[PDB]
């Protein structure tokens, strides 16, 4: 499973997890059996205005 | 005092079951001995351990 977020959000990609990106976006189970791999994309996914 | 006896085996079985009962109301290392009270204050992956 592949998206964008803020590094501050990244925190609620976890199972038993709260907040906007838990609650309403992307919502692991509480038994969760996997990995979850993230790394800093700013020279991509970043645009000048 | 010919009837201790039985009146001994009443009081076994009592003084039992008061402790059994009284056993209810003991953390054993919880934040807490009401159910409510731990689902209520704590992140469920916690609030499970």
């Amino acid at each position: 499973d592949s998206f964008v977020i803020r590094g501050d959000e990244v925190r609620q990609i976890a199972p038993g997890q709260t907040g906007n990106i838990a609650d309403y976006n992307y919502k692991l189970p509480d038994d969760f059996t996997g990995c979850v791999i993230a790394w800093n994309s700013n020279n991509l996914d970043s645009k000048v205005g | 005092s010919a009837l201790g006896k039985l009146q001994d085996v009443v009081n076994q079985n009592a003084q039992a079951l008061n402790t059994l009962v009284k056993q209810l109301s003991s953390n054993f290392g919880a934040i807490s001995s009401v159910l409510n009270d731990i689902l209520s204050r704590l992140d469920k992956v916690e609030a499970e351990v």
